[PDB]
């Protein structure tokens, strides 16, 4: 049985337009472990996106973090992408300043 | 007190022809492995298995399938047998632990044709009354001549039992005709036993041959008898 | 004052050929080791992370393990071609091992193994066993795991005695990174459906309090999420608030937190 | 191969005490273990060691293993005849049945008797059925003499063989002729005894 992953996106400092910052996306709950994340910036695919080493939780559900440099702005959008086989169709998260 | 049995254990068989070996275990194992013995080689393993129904590749496993029908049977097939697999082929079963009990072994020729096969002839020479006189001892001498291939075992037969004592074979059988592409082979042996034995008229000495040849299902089309997989013996009363 | 130790494998079996082991340590919520499959070696990511083990020590504990990595991978592999055809490919595995913590020299060593993702074996006393619910096929690879009393005894002294001794080495050498104190920041927002949400970033360690509060009264409609993780090895939460628009004014986030030291942030709307 | 053995043969005389060696770069090293394989037999374990420095015994036979060196060494004592046979060196890599092992190619023994009272003779043996053939047995020489092949291409000499009868606690060498010839003209072309018995 495969399980779907959650997608959480945050930022790690207050969000101010013209200030860089760092974008968090925290996926969590799949299984099997293969999986695919992207960060995208106006739909485009954001470049070195650093990842943390998958673990697992005590419930044996893992987890990764990925996280980039960003700076918001009124116009841009933030995105995190995850393709899992118990899918169909990849999953968008979009950053919400809010 | 986990014992394995190999059947045949010594064959000849022509290239292209099919070839099964068979291994037996009454020992209950889930864990069974083939493997052959060439010189400059340790053993090396073909085929395993884990049970019934299951066969796995080993390290050599090209020209080979195994079949394991049962849990007490576990067989060694060459569909198309070569040359390259001529050798010593040996099977070994195990449990859950470490240990590999192997079988006795079987010998496996496989020869371009079988034109030249042919089983021996077998004479028993019997002992010197000078040997008698100067030793107090007897040498029995059996002498198998004739033969191809050099797959033969040669045993010592007392009243109806193997002897091992005082008993020593050729290593090796010789060529008859050692310039000559398929020479047979002469192979010698003594048996040794104290003059007051074969003194005695109711000892009777057997020397048996043990030819391996052809199938009763190999095809035959010379003129000379199908020289099939036979014994030969040559045997002698003891006297005063 | 008790910290879990956890070594946590996973591997990755696609077919008969293909897999990948990788391993990560944790010693609390704090990273110490990783171990790629790329890699022969095990990484340390952190200065302290040979504990008090001399270069010998962990020179012959790291063999240990990759010999093991190797072992296990061939193991599995076997297990497989021995259950044929009950079970197949593709199959995950995962390890979860080592020690929980006691004050005054007490610890409880564990060993557990998830099977396609669910907790089916551990290792006990001197042995591995099934554990409730497992399927009764594993009872054969129980068996022959069982027969190596090698790698029985080697487990036995990792668990009884290596993993305790490391870990307190562990607890004096990374003490300074295990006690370190880092101060939350927070701010507000708000999305209509309205919802106000007070951000808390930065903190360390995970023990927080946050709280929506009209004065002095708790607004008992708060609902914390879950801890993420940041980057930096800091702790992220946010708070929630279900409100009618128009009553905003008056509502203040409140955050405590060991690092500030009583001065609690108040954040007004 | 990850299994070497040394020497790869030796001769030893009876009564002798000789060294066969095992070196390996088998990983993991579970348990070493020694086979003794008679000629055209199968294999019979001798020990198996299993202990990081490990000492066994089995009668004559006794054998040490030194893990850290990956290293063995199985030592016969007083050899006698019937320990001419190959001596292999297995190391299993696992201590359960998910373990492959590791062979290696062996260490041919061969262990010269010794010959107590040598009386060396040539004697004729007639065939039990047609007494006109027979063959030449050359007999109770000592370890030393050799016997050499035939100039004459229509004579046959076997290569020399020792017997023994158990029951006795006897031993002896043999060689035997046969042609279609005389046995005093058998054996010309080896250097045998000046006190041979060539009976009338
Ligand atoms: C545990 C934490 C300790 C803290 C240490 C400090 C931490 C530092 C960070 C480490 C980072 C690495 C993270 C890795 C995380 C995973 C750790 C948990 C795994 C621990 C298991 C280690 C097993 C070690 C043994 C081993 O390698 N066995 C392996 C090799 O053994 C062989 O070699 C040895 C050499 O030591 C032994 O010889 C020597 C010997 C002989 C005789 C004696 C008396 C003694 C020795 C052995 O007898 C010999 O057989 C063996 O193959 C094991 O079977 C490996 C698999 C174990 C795991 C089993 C899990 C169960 C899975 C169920 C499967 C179900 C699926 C079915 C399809
Ligand atoms: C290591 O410690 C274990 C027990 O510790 C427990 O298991 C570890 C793997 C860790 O997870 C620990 O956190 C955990 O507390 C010792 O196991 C014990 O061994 C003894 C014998 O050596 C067992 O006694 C036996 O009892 C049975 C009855 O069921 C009898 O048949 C036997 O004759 C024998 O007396 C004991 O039950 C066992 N403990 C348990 C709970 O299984 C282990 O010996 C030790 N190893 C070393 C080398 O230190
Ligand atoms: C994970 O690591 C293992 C061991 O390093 C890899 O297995 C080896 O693969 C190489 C090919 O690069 C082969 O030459 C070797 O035969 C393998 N070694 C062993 C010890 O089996 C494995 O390929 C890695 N997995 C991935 C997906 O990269
Ligand atoms: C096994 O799995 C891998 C990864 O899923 C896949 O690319 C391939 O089909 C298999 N490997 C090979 C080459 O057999
Ligand atoms: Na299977
Ligand atoms: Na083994």
């Amino acid at each position: 049985i495969q399980k779907t992953p959650q997608i959480q996106v945050y930022s790690r400092h207050p969000p101010e337009n013209g200030k860089p910052n760092i974008l968090n996306c925290y996926v969590t709950q799949f299984h099997p472990p293969h999986i695919e994340i992207q960060m995208l910036k106006n739909g485009k695919k954001i470049p070195k996106v650093e990842m943390s080493d998958m673990s697992f939780s005590k419930d044996w559900s893992f987890y990764i973090l990925a996280h980039t440099e960003f700076t918001p702005t009124e116009t841009d959008t933030y995105a995190c992408r995850v393709k899992h086989a118990s899918m169909a169709e990849p999953k968008t998260v979009y950053w919400d300043r809010d | 007190e986990a014992a394995v049995t190999q059947s045949p254990r010594n064959k000849v068989a022509v290239t292209g022809g099919k070839v099964t070996l068979s291994c037996n275990q009454t020992n209950n194992h889930n864990n069974m492995y083939w493997y052959r013995q060439d010189t400059g080689h340790g053993l090396r393993l073909i085929h395993y298995s884990y049970g019934a129904g299951s066969t796995e590749k080993g390290d050599i496993p090209d020209g080979y399938k195994a079949s394991r029908p049962s849990q007490e049977n576990f067989s060694l097939i060459l569909e198309l047998a070569t040359p390259s697999q001529t050798s010593v082929y040996f099977c070994a079963s195990g449990d859950e632990g470490y240990t590999q009990y192997f079988g006795p072994g079987t010998r496996l020729l496989v020869l371009e044709d079988l034109r030249n096969v042919t089983p021996p002839k077998v004479s028993l020479f019997e002992p010197s009354k000078a040997e008698i006189s100067h030793t107090q001892k007897a040498t029995l001498v059996c002498l198998a001549t004739g033969f191809y291939p050099d797959h033969v075992e040669l045993s010592w037969w007392v009243n109806g039992k193997e002897v091992h004592s005082g008993v020593c074979t050729d290593p090796q059988p010789l060529k008859e005709q050692p310039a000559l592409n398929d020479s047979r082979y002469s192979l010698s042996s003594r048996l040794r036993v104290s003059a007051t034995f074969w003194q005695n008229p109711r000892n009777h000495f057997r020397c048996q041959v043990q030819f391996y040849g052809l199938s009763e299902n190999d095809e035959w089309t010379q003129d000379r008898a199908k020289p099939v997989t036979q014994i030969v013996s040559a045997e002698a009363w003891g006297r005063a | 004052k008790n910290y879990t130790f956890r070594c946590l494998q996973m591997s990755s079996f696609a077919n008969r050929s293909w897999s990948r082991t990788d391993s990560v340590v944790w010693l609390g919520d704090l990273q110490t080791h990783r171990w790629s499959n790329d890699s022969a070696t095990i990484s340390f990511t952190k200065p302290w992370s040979q504990g008090k083990l001399s270069n010998q020590q962990w020179e012959k504990l790291q063999h240990m393990f990759q010999v093991y990595r190797v072992s296990f991978t061939r193991d599995i592999q076997e297990l497989v071609k021995m259950m044929s055809p009950k079970e197949d490919y593709p199959i995950e595995i995962q390890l979860s091992a080592g020690c929980e913590m006691y004050p005054g020299n007490a610890s409880e060593s564990f060993l557990h193994v998830a099977f396609q993702g669910k907790y089916v074996v551990r290792f006990w006393g001197t042995s591995w066993q099934t554990v409730p619910g497992a399927p009764s096929w594993l009872d054969l690879p129980i068996k022959v795991l069982n027969a190596d009393q090698g790698t029985s005894a080697t487990v036995q002294m990792l668990l009884n005695d290596t993993c305790p001794l490391f870990v307190r080495g562990l607890l004096e050498a990374g003490k300074s990174d295990l006690e370190k104190q880092e101060k939350p920041v927070a701010w507000l927002s708000s999305v209509p459906s309205r919802q106000l949400v007070c951000h808390v970033s930065g903190f360390y360690p995970k023990p927080v309090w946050v709280m929506w509060m009209r004065g002095d009264q708790e607004q008992q409609g708060t609902h914390r999420g879950d801890f993420l993780p940041n980057a930096d090895e800091t702790w992220y939460l946010q708070a929630t608030l279900d409100v009618e628009a128009g009553e905003e004014a008056g509502l203040a986030c409140r955050v405590k937190h060991s690092s500030l030291g009583g001065q609690d942030i108040i954040l007004y709307w | 191969t990850q299994v070497e053995q040394s020497p790869q043969s030796l001769v030893v005389r009876q009564g002798e005490n000789c060294v066969l060696q095992c070196n390996y770069s088998v990983t993991p090293d579970n348990h070493l273990r020694w086979f003794k394989q008679d000629t055209g037999k199968g294999l019979v374990s001798l020990t198996v060691l299993v202990d990081q420095k490990d000492k066994t015994s089995n009668g004559r036979y006794s054998a040490t293993l030194d893990k850290d060196a990956k290293h063995s060494t199985l030592h016969i004592t007083a050899t006698l005849l019937d320990d001419t046979a190959t001596y292999i060196c297995v190391v299993g890599d696992r201590g359960s049945a998910l373990g492959r092992l590791h062979f290696g190619a062996g260490t041919q023994l061969i262990v010269i008797p010794d010959i107590q009272n040598p009386d060396p003779a040539v004697y004729q043996l007639r065939d039990s059925k047609s007494s006109d053939k027979s063959v030449c047995l050359f007999t109770d020489f000592d370890s030393q003499t050799n016997v050499s092949q035939s100039k004459d291409s229509d004579v046959y000499i076997t290569d020399k063989c020792v017997l023994d009868m158990r029951s006795m606690d006897f031993k002896s060498n043999s060689a035997v002729a046969w042609s279609n010839f005389a046995c005093a003209n058998a054996f010309n072309n080896s250097i045998i005894p000046e006190d041979t018995f060539f009976p009338s």
